[PDB]
């Protein structure tokens, strides 16, 4: 299968075979077991050339897998801010939602992810967006001790 | 699937077993010394089928049929090793054939048997030829096949077997042993070719207006459609090839597998045939009951399978149009619940004498029409009991009698069944 | 990248002779092997003098039909142990071809796969050429695709099956065969080209203009069909580049893998548009089996061309057909046309009744009417095993009599199968 082996270069992070892979007319939106696309892999372990490789290609930015993870869910969980903005420039979801209740807001403000917590903000992110126990992104930051990033969340 | 064991056994064994090799040696090009003079590749294409010489066994318990063959026309060609001969007679006595004299040589007769297909590269089956009025074609010949069946049993048995009829012997022990031999073909062989006296007689009698037939002239009947019948086993051909294929397409229930050969058309001793016939004319020569082998009226059945073989040059696309067409004209009388029961054959090689010629084997449910003519004939003999003492003084018993007798009509019944039987 | 290739049976066999004189004529090599001129590699490996062998296994249980080729024009062309044979045939019965005889030499026709399968590095999957009707076509095929989904479980395996017909039919249990090894091969089939051998015939006395064909007529026709649809993995095209992407393409429901295949144009011997080509492919006439598309419902559709195409000649003939046609599909299908083109013409035989044509096309399409197919087969089945005809044949050699009831209750089931999804 060659949506498989385009799963695999894009997770590992081999720039180059993705280009052959994808000149042999891979899947591009190529589900795994979990639902998972290649630009949900890149966009998780950080590999930027990939991401816009398969965007322009035409991969679906708003693809969600079994959980609902769109890839801009794993982007901000992560920590990806130069991929969290050519997602959201290529009409990424700001307040998707997956199955426990989080949108990318409440990933990016879990891990301390202040610097792409303002991107998703100033892209019309839900501030008072809850989650499945009802908390808030600010409530996260009032339970999680971080007055850096109540700071943030009320500009 | 290549090579086939011929048997004959009995005075007709040897008589229409003799006539069969003399006609399908000429369409192969045999001469009577063994020697090829042929002019054609799709004779010897198959040849390795019946020959090696012949592959053919010579049984009867009468010594003097020994010289009856070999001082024949094509006597020189079989093999002396597999003449097996016994030193009396049968005398029409069933029991003799199967349980007393015929059992003492049927070992002798298995070893030649035995010989012939160690030295074949892939056997089909066997193909025996005798009668079923006798002692011996009858007696011994089904205490062979049941030897050969246990001997064998990854073969095929396919038989040419010809009724008895009192317009060709008066001879009223032949419902005795014509009723043994029926219970015994309706367990022992997958196929088997009615062959009817009183059919061949009432043909060269009416048909053919000869007002006193003969042996030879029923005989030339029997050899022409056995070449006939094995036409697709002897040349090369792609429907009904080999005898298991046959056998499959042509048998839907074991006991059920009672052909009514028929051919046509019928002519005489080396008379005339002065215009070739025309491919309807052809057709229309099968429900014709006029050209059947058994005394049997088709129209008063329903045929299971039918298999037509059309020998000589001729229209592939006209055949085609008539088999089409002479089934759904009578599409009462073809069994519903078998679709595509009807499979027509055609060889470019004619038969010697005709420009063309066309063969009609048939499992039509008539076929309980001779069962029961031979089933009344032996309940009147046996209702008064005669002639009991020969059979039960070699060893039978009357109970045998009994269940030959009601396995017959239950094998009538069956063809009743399915003669009534509905799609809906 | 490797794939092989299985003939199984009379039609296997001599359909394969077709195709790979057809690849030969394709790819310039020669009788001996020889080649004066890779994607191609993909069908075929390659000896140290320069000689180019098929990686294809040839059976059959009964020498006459595989001894022609070891003596025919191609004996050079395949290696000894690539034609196998029996001797004792399956007569027309499946139970012979899969238990009685099968069994006899299923294990040297496994052994002998591997010989082929141990020469690839990457190998793909099987193309398997098979009748419906044979004993040896029905039989022993599905009982090779059981042992070929142990030993080499994890990759695709894909039929070719004739679809039997009265006028070429051989046997009377052909309906029995078929409904028998589609039950069994159902599981361990990725996907399936059904042949009418009825539609092929059609075609041969219309546009061929042949009063009788023969199996040469046929099977040419068929070869040519053939080569379209493995013209992708031969010569490294965009569309059905891999055998995994027949199923991805053309096969949205394990079970349902049944497409038709339409192929235009057939030329006789004795040029058209792009346009012209491609409205052929949604007429019945030029489909391979017989049914009527416009009584179903589209699962997927994709257009193979080859030769002379110009690409925006193919976009305005689908938006033609798009347009001036009500193609129905289901609501869950992505509805587009796939498309794939490869350059090089169409090659016929030298003197064959087809003629060379400048380009041609062959569509094929995952319709729900190719149930008109089954149903035709499952009544057949239905009217002589209602009297359990023939049966004892197949019981008698080694075959359980229920096996016949879960048999056409698979086949009833794929018969919902198919309504339910177009409703
Ligand atoms: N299209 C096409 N059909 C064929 C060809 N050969 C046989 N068939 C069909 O296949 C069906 C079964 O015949 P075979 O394939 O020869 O049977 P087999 O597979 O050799 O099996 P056995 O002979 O019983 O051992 C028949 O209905 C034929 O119409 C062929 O060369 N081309
Ligand atoms: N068609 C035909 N029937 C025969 C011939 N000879 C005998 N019969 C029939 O066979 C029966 C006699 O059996 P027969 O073969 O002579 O006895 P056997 O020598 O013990 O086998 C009678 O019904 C005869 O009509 C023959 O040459 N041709
Ligand atoms: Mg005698
Ligand atoms: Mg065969």
């Amino acid at each position: 299968d060659l949506g498989k082996k385009l799963l695999e270069a894009a997770r590992a992070g081999q720039d180059d075979e993705v280009r052959i892979l994808m000149a042999n007319g891979a899947d591009v939106n190529a589900t795994d077991a979990s639902g998972l696309t290649p630009l949900h892999l890149a966009a998780t372990y950080g590999h930027l050339e990939i991401v816009e490789v398969l965007l322009k290609h035409g991969a679906d930015v708003n693809a969600i897998d079994i959980m609902g993870s769109t890839p801009l869910h794993l982007a901000a969980l992560i920590g990806h801010l130069e991929i969290v903005e050519v997602l959201l420039k290529h009409g990424a979801d700001v307040n998707a939602v997956d199955t426990w209740g989080d949108t990318p807001l409440h990933l990016a403000a879990i891990m301390g992810h202040l610097e792409i917590v303002e991107v998703l903000l100033k892209h019309g992110a839900d501030v008072n967006a809850q989650d499945k126990f009802g908390k808030t992104a600010f409530d996260i930051s009032i339970d999680n001790g971080n007055e850096d990033l109540a700071e943030i969340l009320q500009k | 699937m290549r090579e086939i064991v011929h048997i004959q056994a009995g005075q007709c064994g040897n008589q229409i077993g003799a006539k069969f090799w003399e006609v399908i040696s000429d369409e192969h090009g045999i001469d009577p010394t063994g020697s090829y003079h042929g002019d054609s590749d799709l004779q010897l294409e198959r040849i390795n089928v019946y020959y090696n010489v012949p592959r053919a066994i010579l049984v009867d318990l009468e010594p003097g049929t020994m010289d009856s063959v070999r001082s024949g026309p094509f006597g020189q060609i079989f093999r002396p090793d597999n003449f097996v001969f016994g030193q009396s007679g049968a005398g029409n006595n069933w029991a003799k054939g199967h349980y007393t004299e015929g059992a003492e040589l049927v070992d002798s007769v298995l070893d030649v048997v035995r010989k012939e297909s160690e030295s074949c590269d892939c056997l089909q089956g066997f193909q025996l030829t005798h009668s079923l009025g006798g002692g011996t074609g009858s007696g011994m010949g089904t205490l062979l096949i049941s030897k050969i069946r246990e001997e064998y049993p990854d073969r095929i048995m396919n038989t040419f077997s010809v009724v008895p009829s009192p317009k060709v012997s008066d001879t009223v022990v032949e419902p005795y042993n014509a009723t043994l031999s029926v219970h015994q073909l309706v367990e022992n062989t997958d196929e088997t070719y009615c062959i009817d006296n009183e059919a061949l007689y009432d043909i060269c009698f009416r048909t053919l207006k000869l007002t006193t037939p003969t042996y030879g002239d029923l005989n030339h009947l029997v050899s022409a459609t056995m070449s006939g019948v094995t036409t697709c086993l002897r040349f090369p051909g792609q429907l009904n090839a080999d005898l298991r294929k046959l056998a499959v397409n042509m048998v839907p229930f074991p006991r059920l597998h009672f052909f009514m050969p028929g051919f046509a058309p019928l002519t005489s001793r080396g008379s005339q045939q002065y215009r070739a016939l025309t491919v309807p004319e052809l057709t229309q020569q099968m429900f014709d009951a006029k050209n059947m082998m058994a005394a049997c009226d088709p129209r008063h059945g329903r045929y299971l399978t039918v298999a037509a073989v059309f020998r000589g040059r001729m229209s592939m696309k006209e055949v085609d149009e008539q088999m089409l067409n002479v089934q759904n004209k009578n599409s009462s009388y073809f069994v519903e619940w078998i679709p595509n029961n009807v499979k027509t054959a055609v060889c470019d090689i004619p038969p010697r004498g005709l420009k063309m010629s066309a063969t009609f084997i048939g499992n039509s449910t008539a076929i309980q029409e001779l069962f029961k003519r031979i089933s009344e004939q032996f309940t009147a003999m046996f209702r008064r009991k005669a002639f009991l003492h020969w059979y039960t003084g070699e060893g039978m018993d009357e109970m045998e009698f009994t269940e030959a007798e009601s396995n017959m009509n239950d094998l009538v019944s069956e063809y009743q069944q399915y003669q009534d039987a509905t799609a809906d | 990248r490797e794939c092989i290739s299985i003939h199984v049976g009379q039609a296997g066999v001599q359909i394969g002779n077709a195709c790979w004189e057809l690849y030969c004529l394709e790819h310039g090599i020669q009788p001996d092997g020889q080649m004066p001129s890779d994607s191609f590699n993909t069908f075929f490996s390659e000896t140290g003098a320069g000689k180019h062998v098929p990686r294809a296994v040839f059976v059959d249980l009964e020498p006459t039909v595989i001894d022609e080729v070891r003596t025919g024009t191609y004996r050079q062309l395949f290696h000894p142990e690539q034609l196998i044979t029996g001797k004792e045939d399956a007569a027309n019965n499946y139970a012979r071809g899969h238990y009685t005889i099968g069994k006899e030499i299923i294990d040297l026709v496994l052994d002998r796969i591997r010989k082929l399968a141990d020469q690839c590095t990457g190998l793909q999957g099987f193309s398997v050429f098979h009748s419906f009707g044979g004993g040896t076509g029905s039989g022993f095929t599905s009982l090779l695709m059981e042992r070929l989904s142990v030993d080499y479980g994890k990759k695709s395996k894909l039929e070719f099956s004739i679809y039997p017909a009265p006028q070429v039919s051989t046997a009377v249990v052909e309906p029995y065969n078929s409904i028998l090894t589609t039950h069994t091969t159902l599981e361990h089939s990725d996907c399936a080209f059904m042949v009418d051998n009825e539609a092929i015939y059609d075609i041969c006395r219309r546009n061929l203009d042949i009063e009788r064909p023969t199996y040469t007529n046929l099977n040419r026709l068929i070869g040519q069909i053939v080569s379209s649809i493995t013209a992708s993995l031969r010569f490294d095209g965009a569309l059905n580049v891999d055998l995994t992407e027949f199923q991805t393409n053309l096969v949205p429901y394990p079970r349902a893998h049944f497409p038709l295949a339409t192929y235009a144009p057939v030329i006789s011997a004795e040029q058209l548009s792009v346009a012209e080509i491609t409205n052929a492919c949604f007429e019945p006439a030029n489909q391979m089996v017989k049914c009527d598309p416009r009584h179903g419902k589209y699962m997927a559709c994709c257009l193979l061309y080859r030769g002379d195409v110009v690409p925006k000649d193919v976009n305005a003939a689908i938006a033609t057909i798009k347009t001036k046609r009500t193609i129905q599909f289901v609501d869950w299908c992505p509805t587009g046309f796939k498309v794939g083109i490869n350059y090089e013409p169409p090659t016929v035989v030298p003197g064959g009744d087809l003629a060379k044509v400048q380009r041609a096309v062959c569509m094929l399409s995952n319709t729900t009417a190719i149930a008109e197919a089954w149903a035709r087969l499952d009544h057949k089945f239905d009217l002589m095993y209602a009297k359990r005809a023939f049966v004892h044949w197949y019981v008698g050699e080694g075959m359980e009599e229920g096996e016949f009831s879960e048999a056409r209750e698979d086949m009833a089931a794929l018969e919902k199968d198919y309504e339910e999804v177009g409703v």
